[PDB]
């Protein structure tokens, strides 16, 4: 099998995609199977977490104003989770603090423009959490994105999600 | 098989390991006057193919170390003229199921 | 000062300082006598040899005999090794003051409290500035 | 009392395991002693009230497992541990049986 | 960040509730103890996604207590931060030692060391906070931090943060 | 108060890896370093920092806690430290391997001697198990005094090829008590070779060198074992005893490692300030000895350490070795709670099944019995009797794990018991409990009984399972182990019961029987001779539990109204068991009245005697235990020895002077 | 201590006369599922040994003490042992054996399905 | 000495007699697959008696 | 009677058979350590003295030694010894400036009793104090005392009778022991026949 | 022809006065004296040189030298054997604990 | 199934010998459910009769040999148990036995 130890192997460092020994690039599903690593943006996660909440909904029901939708999903929290869900309610407000893109349509626009740029997970998911608007930002902001991207590509790919964001 | 007389020298000794597959077997005549099968002690034995022996392994489950084993010098084994890995079946007689099968690798 | 290390038997339900506290040593717990709550169980009531660091101090020294099968050379050279050891040359001196003590003591046929006593008072009067130009006899009488 | 060698062995010919079992743990010391996951040993700070477990030698505070062992059996652990040689104690499988 | 996962927990489920309902019972003491805890090996547990099949496997009778041990694998969203990726975040609290930031379950604290000269805190004005000759920072008030560093414990992740990079701080 | 809760997961060792330390990771788990031999502080009060007795590596009083893990006597595991030795020491239980590696590699470039190049390297490298293949190249490279950095081809002998090595001539290496020394070949030059010399070599040795000896590259190095870096085993491997509670006497290891100090001081005073070799070799070969004698002081040829009171130095070997080491004295067989042990008489008005439990064992061993709503009364009048009067309860533990004494607790009011505490009650009756007589050669002497409370001090059981223990009541003793879970209780009672095994797998014969003058009365109970008159034949039917109701019509029904005594008997058997055996001269007619026949529960002919109830095969108990159950068998124990016994005891029965002469 | 002339032999001694004489796979592999044999070619007994039954009235008496939700109809026993008798003896009690083969491979058995034959 | 000798061999559940490393020792239990419990001394008839006896 | 056991008149019992004065002798001295590192016999108190024991302290005198004729019971003391130690330390909880002693008592055993014979106070070859202390007791032969024949005859008691269920001759004499017909012959001890 | 000399030659002993043993235990001892090809003696250097796991092999006899020949070569313990779950406590693979008993869902819905 | 039918053989032919045609038609004189409830009976006789898996035959086997060496021209008893366990290339007592 395999020898296991505490054998020589760098720190974890998220500028040299060393995220750990196992937040790799190929994860194993339960079916057995490989998969490429699920990593989100700020607006896909608080997208998963909201039709995962309604999800919950529908489940257990069968058996726009940034302040109406705050109050319903204070009221879906309240009435869905059990408890120990003051963590969940903090970061689902960290995320609606922080979210730029409200639809499912621009969410499934940003994953297209950014699958066709060839990189890891971890880089179009920070792109597309970073609210950045300079190349040289961007640079000094990701320090993977170093001789790895070009700078009007970056350029081009940061006006059009500039574009994009509406509130 | 070669079967001498009085003894083997070393000199001779060293080359009896020959080019393979030919193998040489070296008996003496004072220790093959008496067939040792014929004996009542020694049970039955049957040297198996290696299906029936992938079989064995297979069925019982086991692996090739978790068989019983049988050294490459016992007197049955030259008689058989055994070699490393194969199974050979035991049928013996047993005073609570009449027959008794058991098995054997040569190690 | 330093670091406190300190267990307190309290019994976190009468919170009565300082609790009534019987150690059941038959039954090996440690209860309260108020609600008979337990505090600590499993408690310790030979193997090494006695030491009293009163009579000669933190000294922890051991020497080396004949065993069953012993070459004899190597016996005189780990006797050796042992007699030129420079940091135990106050604590060699010291217990062969104790060992004349003792002897000078026991051909007295003087009882064991004397020698204790003595050994004792040798122990907390040596090292001292006032007595250093006195022969060890007169300090070995004086003890006495 | 003593509960010897040939007491254990009538035990294991009646096939009760569950009494040998607490005949071994619960009833003389049953220790419970913190291992971690890479190393194999015992050697694993942990302090209970501030619910953190920190291993020297591996620099890991999130492979730390808890087992159940005579006190009987960590003393001998740990004096073999001192004796230079190492009883890795593992919660996984490594080779087939 | 935000990361899809699929974990597994050894829930040792009571005897109490051996109904005949109790894969119910099983499924709510499973999201008892994962939405919002935190675990060092897979960052903070936030949601728990596919919940109309989970795969729960045969529970195992402990050997001297009875109660089922159950490996319950799901797939969940996680928040595990790293050092060296940079979050924006909201300040929740401050002292002349620095600031806490929340970003998503998380608070990262910038120290008094981690930022530039130009900042200094003050106690007078209320609340108690960071002001320079430039920028302030105060409660509940938008910044961006570098994730410097993070320790990992078994149930608890801390995270030291930086704004000496520039293009940081308030947006 | 039990143990408290941790967040790691529980899981059980499924694997054990042995091997050796690096000094690196001895340096790397040591949370501190020693430095002074003493133990105690300059006060004689606190323990010192960086001493042998250092709150970091533990502690050993209740009062105290671990510096390190901030836990308490229970929980601290204790935790190891680390001495820096000035030079390396070989260790004593490895010294002839470690020569048997110095007859393997060179010992100038710390390369094999004979590579590949050769057929028997080859055939000896084919060896699966690391034991026979070390052997194997330890014999045959032995013989091999040089390096050999030159072969002749192995397809070929008409080429030279330059392997590895020197090519420099191995010196001849034996060992002189706890040292190593060399004699080179005269073309002899002795002399002794140091430790740091071995240590450089093994260094020096590649992977592929001991993973062919079997060493394994990742946890067991040949290097590890030359002692560099002293492990140091906590203080509680290591604890002070008390002789009045004011001593503070040491344990040997503590001896121990305040002379390995010393040594270790003197020798690096000594390099430091400079020495001659002569007193280097001296001070090396002291630590080496001090280390040697740490882990074992029993090396022939080698005087051992002593003590101040004259004894031997109790080392790790001698503690771990023997009878009462770790692993035969505390592993495989420990003290026990829950148990208790006392002389034994003999109670033939038991079941076979029961055994007698005097009163005061009753109240002092103890069954947690959680509280259900199916004994929520009976085990709240429990607790409300008291640990004093039995049936009674002696501790009460709530859901958290924290446990009330009910002595010191009856002034604070009675504690309503809720669902899922336990009560640790009295032993009452029809409680499982293991039972056993040392030796304990076989299985049949560790065996379930169930508890009558009876009011002496001895253990009473029934005569038929004397037996199986090898028991008589002239003196022995027998002990009595309780269960202390459902589970466990459950199996004993399903497993170990005493009707489950009346058949034993030694001879397939049953074990048990009516034996002794229960025995001997059966004789004369179904003589031809003995008829029993009315007045005992109703007092021998309602000793019978199980007896049918029925009065049995009398063998004799005018003038006298006289049963026979194998019609009595013939109640104790159940219905439906039939036994036929015939002796010498038996036929269907009886004239000596010998052998056997019972016919639907009813004894036609033959005496009873120890060929039909006694430990034989064919006899009345095997019949019955193998036809009808055990229960069944083992009520028939009982109910032939109440019918005996007391027929036994109406008729009398003695012997004497008389009886022995013509 | 004592003197007496009663025999008493030190047992687990037997170290005296030890230092009186010292001188003279293909099917399964890793953690795959061909561990689970399906239940058309079970090769165990359908018969529940004497280990097995011990266990089960043990566990189920066990779970039964801690409260448990009993499947039976009780006539007023309250001892969980014999509860647990009672719920094997007409099948009730839904727990399931895992029979173990020497190889790691193992055989799943309902005890609605064993047979109780003891 | 003997109990340490056979201390680790049990039958499985595929009715061998192994040991702790799964070696065999014997392929079924006393070469019969037989507990000593339910063993009973009988007599064969057909190996008693002469030729005739047996036609008889 | 059976397995060499034997019944016992119960009566016969009461009457004195076999019954018999047992005594324990315990002894406590004193020793000096030093200068003040000593132990002294007094009667231990709950206000300033450490680790006491749970059994009742009243039984003793002014200088710690019970009085003989006082019945003791089970692990009650019976030499008072006590010993200085550090003050003002931090443990157990109940640890004062009060605390400056601790207690070196020797208690009677757990399960033995009696009454207190003779105390003894006088001075070893040290000139030291030290005292002995006599227990005496009745040891009644119950079931489980071991007897013995002069022939190797021995059993424990396995009952007592009294005398009207235990048998008698026609003269009125109940026997003192009944002892099982079984262990004469298969020992083949023909003297005790004859003895008797 | 050894095994069956050996068990006529301990059965001669065992019935030289009359006690008598069922054939499946002299049966189980000579298989295990002849399990290895060769007659292997019940004595320290007999059964304990098999690589069945270092806490059996020391729980007999020498403790300290077999735990030093498991060190050096670093056997790993697979922990099947009786004596290993002994010394750590766990239940072992024997009688009740030769198997694992789980929780049946479908039956459970089944009756009621 | 070869194994099991060599494990069954000799009870087969026990079976055979008693259950003959002749001596149940003859000797035991039984009847149709007599025959039936006797099959079934030894049916379920020999089913209980397997050993259990599970069972320490060995350390039993290890007692139930050592035990009888306790109860006790050429030697015997303990000294040549003694050289058997401990296999020797001298004995006591070495005999041949020549037919
Ligand atoms: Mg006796
Ligand atoms: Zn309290
Ligand atoms: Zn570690
Ligand atoms: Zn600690
Ligand atoms: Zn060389």
């Amino acid at each position: 099998r395999r020898r296991r130890l505490k054998k020589v192997e760098e720190e974890e460092n998220a500028a040299t995609l060393q995220l750990g020994q196992e937040f790799q690039l190929k994860q194993i599903n339960h079916q057995g199977e490989e998969e490429e690593l699920i990593a989100l943006n700020l607006s896909e996660a608080r997208l998963v977490i909201k039709e995962a909440l309604v999800e919950r909904r529908r489940a257990f029901k069968r058996s726009e104003t940034r302040e109406k939708e705050l109050e319903s999903i204070d009221v879906l929290l309240e009435q869905t989770t059990g408890g120990n869900n003051k963590d969940l309610k903090n970061t689902m407000q960290y995320l609606t603090n922080f979210s730029r893109f409200r639809d499912q349509e621009t969410v499934g626009a940003v994953i297209q423009l950014l699958k066709s740029t060839g990189l890891h997970p971890f880089e179009v998911a920070q792109l597309g959490s970073l609210a950045c608007d300079t190349a040289d930002e961007a640079k000094t902001l990701i320090p993977s994105l170093n001789n790895k991207i070009s700078d009007d590509e970056l350029e081009r790919i940061l006006k059009e999600l500039s574009n994009l964001e509406t509130l | 098989i070669f079967v001498y007389q009085n003894n083997i020298t070393p000199s001779a000794m060293k080359l009896v390991p020959s080019i393979p597959p030919a193998t040489i077997e070296t008996f003496n005549e004072a220790a093959l006057v008496v067939n040792i099968t014929h004996h009542e002690l020694v049970p039955k034995h049957i040297r198996l193919s290696s299906d029936e022996k992938r079989e064995l392994l297979k069925r019982y489950r086991l692996k090739e170390s978790q068989l019983p084993r049988i050294q490459r010098a016992d007197p049955v084994a030259l008689y058989l003229g055994l070699k490393r890995g194969e199974v050979v079946k035991i049928i013996r007689k047993s005073e609570t199921s009449g027959r008794y099968a058991s098995y054997r690798i040569c190690m | 000062r330093g670091p406190n290390l300190n267990i307190v038997l309290t019994c976190p339900e009468c919170k009565v300082y300082p609790p009534k506290i019987v150690e059941r040593f038959s039954e090996g717990d440690v209860v309260c006598a108020l609600c008979g709550l337990v505090l600590s169980d499993k408690l310790v009531d030979r193997v090494g040899e006695a030491s009293n660091p009163l009579l000669d101090g933190n000294n922890l020294s051991t020497r080396i005999g004949k065993g069953e099968t012993t070459d004899m050379r190597f016996t005189k050279e780990l006797n050796k090794a042992q007699g030129k050891n420079v940091m135990d040359k106050k604590d060699n001196e010291v217990q062969a003051a104790f060992a004349k003590i003792t002897m000078l003591c026991d051909a007295a046929e003087l009882p064991k409290i004397v020698k204790d006593c003595a050994k004792e008072a040798y122990k907390l009067c040596h090292d001292e500035k006032t007595l250093k130009g006195k022969s060890m006899e007169s300090i070995m009488a004086a003890s006495i | 009392l003593r509960f010897g060698e040939m007491e254990r062995d009538c035990m294991i010919a009646h096939g009760a395991a569950s009494f040998l079992k607490e005949r071994l743990m619960e009833a003389s010391d049953a220790f419970r002693v913190h291992i971690c996951g890479i190393c194999g040993l015992m050697t694993v700070i942990a302090k209970l009230n501030h619910n953190q477990f920190e291993c020297k030698g591996c620099d890991n505070k999130i492979d730390i497992y808890q087992i159940h062992i005579p006190y009987a059996a960590k003393l001998l652990f740990q004096e073999l541990m001192a004796m230079n040689i190492t009883p890795r104690l593992y919660t996984d499988r490594s080779r087939d049986f | 960040m935000f990361f899809i996962k699929d974990l597994s927990l050894n829930i040792t489920l009571h005897p109490s509730f051996f109904g005949p309902r109790m894969k119910q019972y099983l499924k709510t003491k499973l999201l008892e103890e994962v939405e919002g805890s935190c675990t060092g090996k897979f960052g903070y547990i936030l949601c728990v996604l596919d919940y109309d099949n989970i795969d729960i496997q045969r529970g195992r009778i402990l050997p001297t207590d009875g109660s089922a041990e159950f490996n319950v694998k799901y797939r969940a969203v996680v928040f595990k931060p790293f050092k060296g990726e940079v979050v924006d975040g909201t300040v929740v609290s401050c002292s002349q030692h620095g600031f806490e930031v929340q970003v998503g379950p998380m608070k990262v604290f910038v120290t008094k060391h981690l930022m530039p000269q130009d900042l200094t805190f003050n106690a007078g004005s209320n609340p108690p906070s960071y002001q320079s000759s430039e920028d302030v920072i105060t409660i509940k008030s938008r910044i961006r931090v570098k994730i410097e560093g993070c320790i990992s414990q078994v149930s608890s992740i801390h995270a030291i943060g930086s704004i000496k990079e520039d293009y940081l701080g308030a947006i | 108060v039990g143990q408290q809760y941790s967040s790691a997961p529980l899981r059980t060792v499924k694997e054990v890896q042995f091997g050796l330390f690096s000094p690196e990771e001895v340096r790397a788990i040591s949370v501190a370093k020693i430095r002074f031999p003493e133990t105690m502080d300059e006060t004689q009060t606190r323990a010192k920092i960086g001493g042998l007795n250092d709150p970091r590596l533990g502690s050993i009083d209740r009062n105290l806690k671990c510096q390190t893990c901030q836990e308490g006597m229970n929980e601290c595991p204790g935790h190891f430290g680390h001495i820096d030795l000035a030079k390396p020491v070989f260790h004593v239980g490895f010294i002839a391997k470690i020569k048997k590696v110095c007859e393997c590699v060179c010992m100038h470039c710390g390369k094999l001697l004979l590579d590949e190049h050769n057929e028997l390297m080859r055939q000896a490298l084919a060896i699966k198990d690391s034991k026979k293949r070390f052997a194997a190249i330890w014999t045959l490279c032995k013989t091999k005094m040089v390096c050999e950095t030159d072969v002749p081809s192995e397809d070929d002998p008409t080429q030279l090829v330059s392997r590895g090595g020197c090519g420099n001539t191995q010196p001849t290496i034996r060992k002189d008590g706890l040292k190593l020394v060399g004699s080179w070949k005269k073309d002899p030059e002795l002399r002794v070779l140091s430790t740091e010399e071995i240590l450089n070599i093994f260094k020096h040795i590649s992977v592929k060198d001991f993973t062919s000896l079997g060493f394994n590259e990742v946890f067991s190095r040949p290097e590890w074992m030359i002692l560099t870096c002293l492990p140091v085993p906590p203080p509680p491997v290591r604890p002070s005893i008390s002789f009045n509670e004011s001593q503070r006497g040491e344990d040997d290891l503590t001896f121990k490692l305040a002379d390995i100090l010393k040594a270790n001081i003197s020798l690096e005073t000594l390099e430091h300030n400079g020495a001659p070799h002569h007193a280097i070799e001296e001070a090396e070969s002291l630590l080496q000895f001090h280390v040697a004698t740490y882990m074992d002081n029993d090396i022939a040829g080698q005087p051992q350490a002593l003590q101040k009171s004259g004894r031997p130095v109790k080392s790790i070997r001698a503690r771990l070795k023997g009878k009462e080491g770790r692993i035969r004295g505390n592993l495989m067989g420990k003290r026990v709670d829950f148990s208790a042990r006392t002389v034994i008489s003999g109670d033939p008005n038991l079941e076979l099944d029961q055994v007698g439990v005097p009163k005061s064992i009753a109240k002092t061993l103890t069954y947690p019995e959680v509280v259900t709503p199916y004994n929520i009364d009976r085990l709240t009048q429990l607790v409300r009797n008291g640990p004093n009067e039995h049936p009674g309860a002696k501790y009460v533990i709530r859901d958290s794990g924290d446990r009330i004494d009910l002595r010191y607790s009856k002034r604070a009011g009675d504690i309503q018991l809720q669902y899922g505490w336990k009560v640790e009650r009295h032993i009452m009756d029809n409680d499982p409990v293991l039972f056993n007589r040392q030796p304990s050669l076989h299985k049949m002497s560790m065996m379930a009984h169930r508890v009558k409370v009876i009011p002496y001090s001895t253990f009473r059981l029934n005569l038929s399972v004397t037996s199986p223990y090898n028991a008589d009541f002239d003196g022995d003793e027998m002990n009595l182990h309780v269960p202390q879970s459902e589970e466990t209780r459950a199996e004993l009672s399903q497993l170990c019961a005493v009707p489950l095994q009346i058949v034993s797998p030694q001879s397939n014969k049953p074990c048990m029987g009516i034996v002794q003058d229960t025995l001997c009365g059966i004789r004369k109970l179904t003589l031809r001779d003995t008829f029993i008159e009315l007045d005992q034949v109703l007092n021998m039917l309602y000793w019978v539990p199980d007896w049918d109701g029925v009065i049995p019509t009398p063998a004799i029904i005018k003038p006298k109204p006289l049963w026979s005594g194998k019609q009595i008997l013939s109640v104790a058997i159940p219905n439906g068991i039939h036994l036929q055996r015939f002796d010498e001269g038996t036929t269907l007619l009886s004239p000596k009245d010998n052998g056997m026949l019972i016919i639907d529960g009813q004894i036609i002919f033959g005496v009873v005697e120890k060929k039909t109830v006694g430990s034989s095969n064919g006899g009345l108990i095997h019949v019955v235990t193998r036809e009808k159950g055990p229960q069944v068998c083992a009520k028939l124990f009982g109910n032939i020895q109440k019918v005996v016994n007391f027929w036994l005891l109406h008729n009398g029965f003695s012997t004497g002077i008389g009886d022995t002469i013509a | 201590n004592e003197n007496f002339e009663d025999f008493d032999v030190e047992h687990f001694s037997d170290e005296e006369t030890y230092e009186e004489k010292p001188q003279f796979e293909q099917i399964r592999r890793k953690t795959l599922k061909e561990k689970a044999i399906p239940k058309d070619q079970r090769a165990t007994t359908p018969y529940m040994t004497k280990y097995e039954r011990a266990r089960i009235l043990g566990t189920r008496a066990l779970q039964i003490s801690m409260n448990a939700p009993v499947f039976v109809d009780l006539e007023g026993e309250t001892d969980p042992l014999r509860i647990a008798m009672k719920e094997l003896a007409e099948k009730k009690i839904p727990l399931v054996i895992r029979r173990y083969l020497p190889d790691g491979s193992f055989e799943d058995w309902s005890v609605e399905e064993l047979i109780v034959d003891l | 000495r003997l109990v340490k000798a056979l201390e680790d061999i049990m039958v499985h559940y595929d009715n061998t007699t192994r040991n702790s490393l799964g070696n065999v020792i014997q392929f079924i239990y006393g070469e019969d697959g037989m507990d000593a419990a339910h063993i009973e001394k009988q007599s064969l008839d057909t190996i008693g008696g002469s030729d005739a006896a047996f036609e008889k | 009677n059976q397995e060499d056991s034997m019944i016992m008149n119960q009566s016969s019992i009461d009457r004195g058979l076999f019954r018999s004065l047992f005594f324990r002798s315990y002894m406590d001295q004193e020793k000096k350590y030093g200068m003040s590192i000593t132990e002294t016999f007094e009667k231990p108190q709950r206000t300033n003295t450490l680790r006491m024991k749970h059994g009742t302290y009243d039984k003793l005198d002014d200088d710690g030694l019970i009085a003989p004729g006082v019945r003791v019971s089970g692990e009650d003391v019976i030499i008072g010894k006590t010993t200085p130690i550090s003050p003002d330390e931090e443990e157990l909880g109940q640890r004062t400036a009060y605390h400056s002693k601790r207690d070196a008592s020797t208690p009677l055993r757990s399960t033995e009793n009696g009454i207190v014979d003779q105390v003894l106070v006088t001075t070893n070859q040290d000139g030291l104090k030290f005292v002995k202390v006599r227990v005496r007791t009745t040891k009644i032969p119950q079931i489980g005392d071991k007897f013995a024949s002069r022939h190797g005859q021995k059993g424990t008691i396995g009952i007592t009778y009294r005398r009207e269920d235990m048998p008698f001759t026609a003269e009125g004499i109940v026997p003192d022991l009944i002892i099982n017909p079984h262990a004469i012959p298969s020992r083949m001890t023909v003297a005790h026949l004859i003895e008797c | 022809a050894g095994r069956a000399a050996l068990y006529k030659e301990v059965y001669n002993v065992i019935a030289s006065d009359g006690s008598y043993v069922n054939y499946r235990h002299m049966a189980l001892l000579v298989d295990v004296m002849t399990t290895q090809g060769g007659l292997t003696s019940v004595t320290r250097h007999g059964f304990n040189r098999s690589n069945t796991g270092a806490l059996m092999r020391c729980s007999f006899e020498e403790t300290v030298e077999i735990l030093f020949e498991a060190g050096a070569s670093a056997e790993l313990d697979d922990c099947r054997g009786v004596s290993e779950n002994v010394i750590l406590g766990q239940m072992a693979p024997i009688g009740t604990g030769a198997f694992d008993v789980m929780i049946d869902e479908e039956s459970l819905v089944k009756y009621m | 199934q070869n194994a099991q039918r060599d494990a069954v053989t000799l009870f087969c032919c026990l079976l055979r010998s008693r259950l003959a045609t002749r001596r149940v038609l003859q000797e035991y004189r039984l009847t149709k459910q007599a025959f039936d409830w006797v099959l079934s009976n030894i049916e379920a006789q020999f089913l209980r009769s397997v050993v259990h898996p599970g069972e320490m035959v060995g350390v039993l086997a290890a007692q139930s040999i050592g035990e009888p060496a306790t109860q006790m021209k050429v030697t015997s008893g303990v000294p040549r148990l003694k050289e058997i366990l401990n296999v020797a290339k001298n004995m006591k007592t070495p005999s041949l036995t020549v037919y």
